[PDB]
């Protein structure tokens, strides 16, 4: 599942939890 | 005999929605609410679930002065990019079914195909429901769509729809 930069550039983690870890 | 009911009627939820249940109002006194079994605190008609956790889903049940319960209302709570959404997952031949290729955080969904059993049934440009007006036997099936969002392709998590007579 590929993410926007985002998703990880930003302070906040505004996508779901499939992008993480 | 009362019924829950849902506002909005989606089921399935994004984590951090929201959502309410409602006892059938029909026929004053008390409501009473089980979620997952256990008596909730909330004594109102109405029961009111906000930013949604993945804690929420479950078992909802209502009891008034009917004696008996309501039936079972199940309620799921995702975090993925986009959900389908229905407006009910048992419909009755004869009745209304409605699909939504839901996204994160309402962000926009382009290029939204939704499909039945693997076999692509619509396309929209811009992000649009599904309308079943009369539900058949035949529609029943493993629904899924997939869509785009800030770009990229993604998919649902399929559903299981049964059309029963
Ligand atoms: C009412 O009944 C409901 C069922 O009818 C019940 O729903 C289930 O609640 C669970 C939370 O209470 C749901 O979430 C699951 O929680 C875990 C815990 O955070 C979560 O991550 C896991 O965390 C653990 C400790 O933090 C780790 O040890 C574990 O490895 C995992 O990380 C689950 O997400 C996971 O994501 C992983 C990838 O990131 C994946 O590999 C795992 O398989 C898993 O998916 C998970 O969300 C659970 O989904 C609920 N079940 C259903 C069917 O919805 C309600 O909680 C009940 N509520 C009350 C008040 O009784
Ligand atoms: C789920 O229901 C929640 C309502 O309980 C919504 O969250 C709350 O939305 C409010 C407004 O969006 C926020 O409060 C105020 O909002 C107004 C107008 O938007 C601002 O002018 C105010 O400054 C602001 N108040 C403060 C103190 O900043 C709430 O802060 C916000 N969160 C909570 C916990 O109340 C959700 O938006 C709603 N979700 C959906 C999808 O409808
Ligand atoms: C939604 O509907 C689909 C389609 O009917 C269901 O898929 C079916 O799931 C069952 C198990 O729940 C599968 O049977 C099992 O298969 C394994 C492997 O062969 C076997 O070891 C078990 O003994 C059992 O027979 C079945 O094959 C599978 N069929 C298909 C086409 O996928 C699905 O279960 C439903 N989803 C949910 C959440 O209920
Ligand atoms: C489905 O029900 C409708 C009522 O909205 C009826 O008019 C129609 O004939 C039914 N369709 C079929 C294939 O039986």
């Amino acid at each position: 599942v590929q993410c926007p930069h985002f998703c990880y550039e930003l302070d906040y983690e505004l996508c779901p939890d499939v992008c993480y870890v | 005999k009362p019924k829950v009911s849902l506002n909005p009627p989606w089921n399935r939820i994004f984590k951090g929605e929201n959502v309410t249940l409602t006892c059938n109002g029909n026929n004053v006194s008390s409501t009473k609410w089980f979620h997952n079994g256990s008596l909730s605190e909330e004594t109102n008609s109405s029961l009111n679930i906000v930013n949604a956790k993945f804690e929420d889903s479950g078992e909802y049940k209502c009891q008034h002065q009917q004696v008996n319960e309501s039936e079972p209302v199940y309620l799921e709570v995702f975090s993925d990019w986009l959900l389908l959404q229905a407006s009910a997952e048992v419909v009755m031949e004869g009745q209304p079914l409605f699909l939504r290729c839901h996204g994160w955080r309402n962000w926009d969904v382009y290029k939204v195909i939704y499909y039945k059993d693997g076999e692509a049934l619509k396309y929209w440009y811009e992000n649009h429901n599904i309308s079943i007006t009369n539900a058949t036997v035949e529609d029943s099936g493993t629904y899924y769509c997939t869509g785009k969002v800030w770009q990229l392709d993604y998919e649902s998590e399929p559903l299981n729809i049964t059309v029963i007579k």
